[PDB]
């Protein structure tokens, strides 16, 4: 069949130009008469939609989007990419490319969401701190360890332990908002404190947004 | 100025039945085609229902589509509803060169147990007070129900500026788990004997001390 | 605002009275605007239409008696 | 978020009956009293009716309102439409604390002959050409159709940069009204000869010349 | 019986605060036990609530208006104002004071619309030409005279022939948008050329906007 994939970065700046591409496989554009569109989705709100083209220069805008979009066409490449101009903070939705069987119909086929949003110019990259314990860390036989993620911007951010090797007892904490634009959280993993002091526990923090791999490791807490 | 009007929230029982309506604002229902798309929480939308009487090659006959055009609004009937039926139902007319798509129908229908607030507590790291910062990080996990009250204490005072705590929170475990985060500065740090979190859940409060070593 | 009534499964009046659609309808209908044309300033009264009928009519077939006939009231001023 | 749906325009010929609509979004049209307001343009809105069936005293007994709350609208019916029926109608709701009013509805019909298009003109002014300023006025009067083309001459050289013109607005006598500016330099209106105005109406072209004198 | 009538500048000022006051004749605040609301309606529109006062402090707002509007009663003075805060250009509406008898219910007298202006925060006064007229501006039996009103800011403008005493054939056009920013209109008035030479024709043009009132009499032109 025919299957529709985004591309392009998941953020675009405040009074910036956003730059996202849908290519085509498995089919072609120009062929069949059919037409494309794009369709976004704030998180928690109804569908709205943007724009729709053929794959000559036949165009059409929604009038609240009205003189913001510019979606062009490539038929060498096979994928269609759609230009938007002053992003503002209320444009955070999950935006959709998808085949249009009929014009005045429906959608034979929707490709996968991504979460394209704003980003505030607070982007920096986060401050990894180790969580050491200690004898006041633990309640019985196990103990608990992990890391601070703190000062960072946008969401979000992946944490590994031990790059993925390490998954029971786990967990991931939503980030919540700082008293000044930044973001905050952390990850744990309960363990045995019989290994505390015999393995080696680190912290893979993953912020793709400002590339930053930043590798902690936790070690027990030293008196000094 | 055509907009369509949907309900926000409806919700049945399973195994019976239920009408979802929208309306149109100007112009009348049965002048243009008006499509249904069910879409998953975190998924894509499927297209559920289409020419308001034809429904696509493999979702079930339950899903039936009516037009009263007399009332200006189109009516979507499910009979029969069950787990999976938990979407959300947008219905959706293009009219000309405009899709407008409807607000939106979700789905309600209804074993968490009762546990202890295990809480663990870590000092700010020497790494971080060389970047001249300090975080006290409170955790409370493995609990039920996810109502918890989080008090910083410095050896006796409440602290409560630089407080920033996370809601509960589902896992694996059917328990719910929390965070709270204490930002302080490194004079601050050391300027109290000791700093301690106090978690009270059901009326038991579970405290624990940290102190600058 | 009879552009709905176009449709098999409903009584009003023009849909009975001029151009009946039967059940096993497979007709397909198109309509748009073209006020700028048909609807000459100061109003246009060059089409008529049948109101009253003694009875109903067999659907696909052209009512021309004289023997009920008014007027529009078309006006490109309108909404 | 409740909002009153109500038709734009809507037309009927006078002495018959027609239905005013007004429907609901998310609270039920019962639940909240519903009044329509009768409006005169360029005139303060007057009550029409209230309680969905009382009728003030003073108003004509034809203005009646119904409530179907299973379609969640306002109807209000009129029968025999006169001349001072034309008026704008909303309808008012109250939800919790914050009315919210109706889209508004218009009585729009209710045979024209055409109008010879007399054309007046004025020179500048010499108090305007002492403050370094001169305009032209072309006034279109008492025409129809209201569809007039205006072309300014500059002796036998026709002139676009500064000319200002105004759309047709219907006249107290049944006809249309119109004017046209022309904005100059005191230089560039003695350098020509002669202006003069020519307006196009049906063909008919009615033509007046000035000078300066 | 009683009777709203209202006051206060029809212009206003982006980005600044309107001061609107609502009087009462024939009637008490206090007494009665009813509500005070103010309702705008933009021209071509339809009719937008703005909040409801009672006699004591109690107020409600729309919460598209919220934190916005000011409403005050003095009782010694019989009378209730309204103060907006941070008005745009979307703002031009007509303001109506009126009697509420039941809250949930309808108002049973409306008070006369005051139009308001807001739009580039500037403020010209206008340029009244006499409109002379000569052989070449008669037609037949009937003669045509006016003024021009050009070079304007903001809207409108109220021009009256004699004090009002001459209405019929006086007709007054719409204003346009001229190249730079500001508006033209004209008032003329059809008149037998036998009285041309024996009668005095005065236009009285008045701009509450620019608060510059202009009356110019109207001559037949001499040649010079």
């Amino acid at each position: 069949q025919v299957q529709l994939q985004e591309s392009g970065p998941g953020l675009v700046k405040p009074s910036e130009t956003l730059s996202l591409t849908c290519t085509v496989s498995g089919g072609s554009v120009s062929s069949g008469g059919y037409f494309w569109s794009w369709i976004r989705q704030p998180p928690g709100k109804g569908l709205e939609w943007i724009g729709c083209i053929y794959y000559s220069g036949s165009t059409n805008y929604n009038p609240s989007l009205k003189s913001r979009v510019t979606i062009s066409v490539d038929t060498s490449k096979d994928q269609f990419s759609l230009k938007l101009s002053s992003v503002t903070a209320a444009d955070t939705a999950v935006y959709y490319c998808a085949r249009q069987l009929w014009l005045r119909g429906r959608f034979d086929y929707w490709g996968q969401g991504t979460l394209v949003t704003v980003s505030s110019a607070s982007t920096k990259g986060p401050s990894v701190f180790p969580l050491a314990p200690s004898s006041k860390s633990t309640s019985g036989g196990t103990a608990a360890l992990g890391c601070l993620v703190k000062d960072y911007f946008p969401e979000p951010v992946t944490v590994s332990w031990n790059s993925g090797a390490l998954t029971s007892g786990v967990h991931t904490f939503p980030a919540v908002l700082q008293s000044s634009g930044l973001y905050s959280l952390s990850s744990v993993v309960t363990v045995p404190s019989s290994s505390l002091g015999t393995q080696t526990y680190i912290c893979n923090v993953n912020h793709k947004p400002s590339n930053t791999k930043v590798d902690k490791k936790v070690e027990p807490k030293s008196c000094d | 100025n055509f907009m369509l009007t949907q309900p926000h929230s409806v919700s049945e029982s399973p195994g019976k039945t239920v009408t979802i309506s929208c309306t149109g604002s100007s112009g009348s229902i049965a002048s243009n085609y008006v499509q249904w798309y069910q879409q998953r929480p975190g998924s894509a939308p499927t297209t559920v229902i289409y020419e308001d009487n034809q429904r696509p090659s493999g979702v079930p006959d339950r899903f039936s589509g009516s037009i009263d055009s007399s009332s200006n609004s189109a009516s979507l009937t499910i009979s029969g509803l069950k787990t999976e039926d938990e979407a959300d139902y947008y219905c959706q007319s293009y009219d000309s060169s405009n899709v407008v798509f409807g607000g939106g129908t979700k789905l309600t229908v209804l074993g968490q147990p009762k546990a202890a607030p295990s809480v663990t507590l870590f000092p700010p790291s020497s790494e971080e007070l060389q970047a001249n910062k300090a975080t006290l990080v409170c955790l409370i996990s493995d609990f039920y129900p996810g109502a918890v009250t989080v008090a910083w204490k410095a050896d006796s005072s409440p602290v409560k500026a630089g407080v920033e705590t996370t809601t509960p929170s589902k896992q694996s475990n059917n328990k719910y788990a929390a965070s709270s985060y204490l930002s302080l500065t490194p004079e601050q740090w050391k300027s109290h004997r000791s700093y301690s979190c106090q978690v009270t859940h059901e009326g038991s409060t579970v405290e624990k001390t940290v102190a600058p070593t | 605002d009879e552009v709905r009534q176009i449709a098999p499964g409903q009584t009003g009046k023009i849909a009975d009275y001029n151009y009946k659609l039967p059940d096993d309808f497979t007709g397909c209908v198109i309509a748009w605007n073209s006020n700028n044309l048909d609807s000459k300033v100061g109003g246009n009264y060059n089409y008529l239409y049948r109101l009253f009928r003694k009875s109903n009519l067999k659907p696909f077939e052209r009512d021309i008696s004289t023997e009920p006939l008014q007027s529009y009231g078309f006006q490109p001023t309108n909404g």
